RNA sequence: CGACUCUUAGCGGUGGAUCACUCGGCUCGUGCGUCGAUGAAGAACGCAGCUAGCUGCGAGAAUUAAUGUGAAUUGCAGGUUGAUCAUCGACACUUCGAACGCACUUGCGGCCCCGGGUUCCUCCCGGGGCUACGCCUGUCUGAGCGUCGCU
RNA sequence: GCCCGGGUGGAGCCGCCGCAGGUGCAGAUCUUGGUGGUAGUAGCAAAUAUUCAAACGAGAACUUUGAAGGCCGAAGUGGAGAAGGGUUCCAUGUGAACAGCAGUUGAACAUGGGUCAGUCGGUCCUGAGAGAUGGGCGAGCGCCGUUCCGAAGGGACGGG
RNA sequence: CCAUCUAAGGCUAAAUACCGGCACGAGACCGAUAGUCAACAAGUACCGUAAGGGAAAGUUGAAAAGAACUUUGAAGAGAG
RNA sequence: CGCGACCUCAGAUCAGACGUGGCGACCCGCUGAAUUUAAGCAUAUUAGUCAGCGGAGGAAAAGAAACUAACCAGGAUUCCCUCAGUAACGGCGAGUGAACAGGGAAGAGCCCAGCGCCGAAUCCCCGCCCCGCGGCGGGGCGCGGGAAAUGUGGCGUACGG
């Protein structure tokens, strides 16, 4: 149970500061898990999700055993389009279906300096964390 | 002495506000001085006024004022009280000797109007309610 | 292709302007193509190119406000642009010094009486 | 109005009495069953352990 | 002909724009706003009606300096200095 | 218009007595306030007593309660003298020192 | 009236800028509401004030 | 039989009730408690590739610099030595407005210093800096058959 | 008042023991919103008047052109301005809404354009008047007063 | 006779007040004719010469996937 | 007549500063009604309230007795409980209405003028040198200027000195 003050539990609040939050949160907010190998490879859970970082789709309609590359992150809708998940319009023309992170795992990532500095911050976190756990 | 600002007689109402001349003004002519001297300059701070002449038509007052942003005075530890915000306009507030002395302020039987800060402080806390949260 | 602050810095007035003189006469051609039909290319080059400008400018005047400061801040008296800017009411409050002398007679009062530490058994 | 009645005082005696009434009732199986509790496996509902 | 008729002659103006509130109160004849009270150094503002002294208070407009010293107090008027580099 | 037996009442309530009401719902935070200020004085003062300055035994000036002792503003002049404590340093080492008390007994 | 004022033609010339109707492109973004101008001012019916 | 009228039901209109949702209110509490001639609050006019409103901003005009962050913004185009967001300490900040050369038409000036005409010899054009009231301390120039002193 | 069945609907809801209330409508010429009969009714009647042919067009009593017959009759139903209006002006296009019939038309809607001054006015002068300073009054924002209880000229031929 | 102060000069934090402002937390409150007038381009549109007066207006869908194409009509508007 | 002091009073785009206006929930100083109640109404009441004017701060104001009491005496101001709907006022009608003591929250005391003594022992400003200077200060040197004896500074204020 939260005991902080100065962190609210309203839910209208909290509702207004997730649909206006900035870009650099938006960032934050939609992260999706690794995949297994990946967790226990940098000993990290959850990554925030990158323009051409690869995909398994784990729920919805289009969940199967596809690695698709993602396209685009459509941050101003909370949505992410890969390069597979899509439909054909009446006209023919064919327009990827957005899909949440939250719904989404990482195959591999893509290894920038920025990526790899913030895998090793968290990896150290975590560890720090566990050996106070100790 | 202070005569109604009515446009003939006319102070529309109940006859025991029908007086015109005869009234007198809560604040003493001394404090009106001072008053006027603040006003007119008002880059000074008003400390203290005397009365130096009279006659049938006026009064003559003297009244001390002190430029609060002068060096010999704002180096001088035990007069830089007056250079503080808080003093701005005493003669208007009713601040100095001429002018506490209308207030009705004092310690006794005699000044029970203004026990508190003064008049409307006292009649503040005699005219309210307090609702107490258990009552 | 783009236009930075950081290596603008070094650089000395004159060619500074030249540099902004070239700039807005480039900004000048990018209206008239834009009047008289241009590419959208084009179009969307007056954006960079002003803010080019602005970058420029605001180079300029840091550097000769930094220059004007650090040759007024050994004298008196300085421009009121130069003078600290913060709220009227605090810039007309009792300076460190003027705020803490005090008279010599409390300076004896406090040197013959200070404060004690002390305390008292139960 | 905001100045309405929201509180309530009680004796401190009523409150005592009330204390008690609750911890002599919490000691009877049938009270303790019928607030809805499953407790039929419990040893003994005075139930205490040590301090550890 | 107090009505409709009458009606037709009006083809002056009494007011105008004011140059201090904006507002079309500038009385010419008397040179002088109705809403502000320009030519006083202090503008007209009375508490009877809460509603008109809720219309241009200070919260209403850009706020374009007030705004600025509201963030700026939230750090002591910091002043004359900047950031570490990279 | 009178029932038929009860009380003259005279309430009170014949101004604008709704304009000035005095809630007391910020009772306890009160409460949490002084008590906040109070423990952050005692830690400011480090091995002082926390109540203060000692005071003296006075007697209460009246007839319904004479027979009581109270605690004093301070202690006066005399009794500082006949005690060998300068009015001074009486204050400063822990004394409430007042001129205006007298001693009569 | 021909005789006028300068500042009382840039406010003419402001209210005219003003009465166009909306983009086309804008109806259909994302987080949008708008349908029309629905501040539009027909010089018959609505008179400036002034 | 047919038309018309009435009643009930099905369906379809008209209308927008009810229900369920809620980035909004209301009330209570907490910490702080800061505007302005270094030009406030307010108003006006402008600023986007496509932009009317709302919002943001001020001729550096939906923003410059700096710091943090680290790959977007997005309705369509176009183009990691750091995109975008956030913070905000550097810089900048049009016209009115206590509003300040005089007046409020944006009309008419004065003084000083620069650049064009000149090659200062004066006009003319452009640019920059001053030119409000009251008041304090000091400076300078004064006035008085005011009180005096030497000639 | 309630419980079931059937239909529609698409995300929350109720029973019992207590607690609390902004807790039950037929009316108040009640408030807001909606809808009827009246009723396809009253009405689309002030200032003499229209007709023929063609074109365009899905569509013509109303548009355009030509012809005829009329009216305004120079104190006009003509040609220009002031005040006021503020883009209504011009060209092209459309016929959803508006122009109380209709429209191929419009002062409607949609795209674009359009106002050039030493000499035409403002700008200057003063009129009736308005309004600062000095002064006076005023608790006070301020008010009176316009030469009146003012050291009210910052100019100049010339000479040094 | 007693009692008690020393006027006509000055400074001074804390306990106290706070329907404006900045930043927060909560609720046996209201749930779009309610709750602020204002959940929305609201002190906006609009009215009055002016002082001033002052609204109406939330909801497709999980995702626009917002109905390609054929056909009648000038089109609105229909059938597939 | 002239020259020179002092006094009083002017002029400045003289050097350097300061005020104006806004917000106004809370605060201080003025001015200040009538609805209403009295089953009418004029004194009263509404009410020293609304409206009006002025002036601030982060709080304001008040404040260290020309006090309360009459006791075996308390001891600045402010705030809460109680005193108390009481003493009292009132066409003694309607209505209005405190204070002391007592318990608490907090708690902090001081400074001039005068009287006198110290060779004005005092203060402001300009120039140069040294320190850091984004709250313009400290030290030294100036036969530098001014204020001030029509009184600046040290001691000193009712608790005595
Ligand atoms: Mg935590
Ligand atoms: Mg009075
Ligand atoms: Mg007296
Ligand atoms: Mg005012
Ligand atoms: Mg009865
Ligand atoms: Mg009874
Ligand atoms: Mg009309
Ligand atoms: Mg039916
Ligand atoms: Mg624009
Ligand atoms: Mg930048
Ligand atoms: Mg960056
Ligand atoms: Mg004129
Ligand atoms: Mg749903
Ligand atoms: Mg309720
Ligand atoms: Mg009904
Ligand atoms: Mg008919
Ligand atoms: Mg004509
Ligand atoms: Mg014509
Ligand atoms: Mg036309
Ligand atoms: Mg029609
Ligand atoms: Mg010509
Ligand atoms: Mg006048
Ligand atoms: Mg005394
Ligand atoms: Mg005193
Ligand atoms: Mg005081
Ligand atoms: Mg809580
Ligand atoms: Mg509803
Ligand atoms: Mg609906
Ligand atoms: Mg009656
Ligand atoms: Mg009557
Ligand atoms: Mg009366
Ligand atoms: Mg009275
Ligand atoms: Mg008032
Ligand atoms: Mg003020
Ligand atoms: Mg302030
Ligand atoms: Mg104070
Ligand atoms: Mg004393
Ligand atoms: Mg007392
Ligand atoms: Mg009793
Ligand atoms: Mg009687
Ligand atoms: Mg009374
Ligand atoms: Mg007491
Ligand atoms: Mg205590
Ligand atoms: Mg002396
Ligand atoms: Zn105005």
């Amino acid at each position: 149970m939260k005991f902080n003050p100065f962190v609210t539990s309203d839910r209208s609040k909290n509702r207004k500061r997730h649909f206006n939050a900035p870009s650099h949160i938006r960032r934050k907010i939609m992260s999706s898990p690794l995949s297994k190998e990946l967790r226990q490879k940098y000993n990290v859970r959850s990554m925030p999700i990158r323009k051409d970082d690869e995909v398994q789709v784990v729920r919805g309609h289009y969940k199967g055993q596809q690695i698709g590359k993602v396209v685009q992150v459509y941050r101003k809708k909370y949505v992410i389009y890969i390069e597979r998940v899509q439909r054909e319009k009446a006209n023919g023309t064919t327009v990827h279906v957005g899909i949440h992170p939250s719904k989404v795992v990482i195959t591999r990532l893509k290894l920038d300096k920025d990526r790899k500095k913030i895998l090793e911050r968290k990896a150290k976190s975590r560890q720090v964390g566990k050996e106070k756990g100790k | 002495g202070r005569k109604r600002p009515v446009p003939k007689g006319a102070t529309y109402g109940k006859p025991v506000h029908h007086g015109v001349n005869q009234l007198k003004f809560a604040r003493s002519l001394q404090s009106v001085a001072e008053e006027r001297a603040g006003r007119h300059c008002g880059a000074l701070r008003v400390l203290n006024s005397y009365w130096v002449g009279e006659d049938s038509t006026y009064k003559f007052f003297e009244v001390i004022l002190i430029d609060p942003f002068h060096k010999a005075i704002r180096r001088n530890p035990d007069t830089q009280w007056i250079t503080k915000p808080v003093h701005k306009h005493r003669e208007m507030r009713g601040l100095t000797s001429a002018g506490r002395k209308s207030r009705g302020l004092g310690k006794g039987h005699k000044f029970h109007h203004t026990i508190g800060g003064s008049r409307r402080a006292a009649w503040r806390r005699r005219n309210t309610l307090q609702l107490h949260r258990y009552r | 292709a783009k236009i930075k602050a950081r290596d603008l810095r070094g650089k000395k007035k004159e060619e500074l302007l030249k540099q902004l003189d070239d700039l807005k006469v480039e900004l000048s051609q990018l209206r008239v193509a834009k009047v008289t039909g241009g590419a959208a290319s084009k179009l969307s080059k007056i954006r960079v190119v002003r803010k080019s400008i602005a970058r420029v400018l605001t180079v300029i005047n840091q550097t000769q406000k930094e220059n004007l400061r650090k040759f007024y801040k050994g004298k008196k008296y300085k421009p009121l642009d130069l003078r600290p800017k913060k709220t009227r009411a605090m810039r007309r409050r009792l300076n460190k010094h003027e705020e803490s002398l005090k008279t010599k007679k409390q300076q004896r009062k406090e040197r013959l009486y200070p404060l004690r530490k002390y305390a008292v058994k139960a | 109005k905001t100045w309405r009645r929201w509180h309530r005082r009680v004796n401190t005696t009523q409150k005592r009495y009330a204390i008690c009434s609750a911890l002599a009732a919490s000691a009877l199986p049938a009270l303790v069953m019928s607030k809805g509790h499953r407790i039929e496996e419990v040893p003994e509902l005075p139930l205490v352990v040590e301090d550890k | 002909t107090k009505g409709t008729s009458s009606f037709g002659k009006r083809r002056n103006k009494t007011h105008t724009l004011c140059r201090r509130c904006g507002s079309k109160a500038y009385h010419l004849q008397k040179s002088t706003c109705g809403k502000c009270g320009y030519p006083a150094k202090r503008k007209r503002k009375y508490n009877w009606s809460a509603k008109a002294k809720r219309r241009n208070t200070t919260g209403t407009g850009r706020m374009r300096h007030l705004k600025i010293v509201y963030r700026r107090f939230r750090h002591g008027f910091r002043e004359g200095t900047t950031p570490k580099p990279k | 218009a009178p029932s038929r037996n009860g009380m003259i009442l005279k309430p009170h309530f014949h101004k604008d007595w709704q304009r000035r009401v005095a809630t007391w719902f910020n009772q306890p935070a009160r409460k949490i306030r002084r008590r906040k200020a109070r423990q952050a004085r005692a830690r400011r003062i480090a091995p002082r007593p926390a109540a203060g300055p000692i005071r003296p035994i006075v007697r209460c000036p009246t007839v319904r309660y004479h027979t009581k002792v109270r605690a004093g503003r301070g202690f006066s002049l005399e009794e500082l003298r006949v005690a060998g404590i300068h009015k001074k340093v009486a204050r400063t080492i822990g004394i409430s020192v007042d001129p205006r008390r007298r001693n009569k007994s | 009236s021909s005789h006028k004022t300068f500042r009382i033609k840039r406010f003419l010339a402001k209210k005219q800028k003003q009465n166009r109707p909306i983009p086309q492109w804008i109806w259909m973004k994302t987080g949008n509401k708008i349908r029309y101008n629905s501040k539009r001012r027909h010089w018959r019916r609505t008179k400036l004030g002034l």
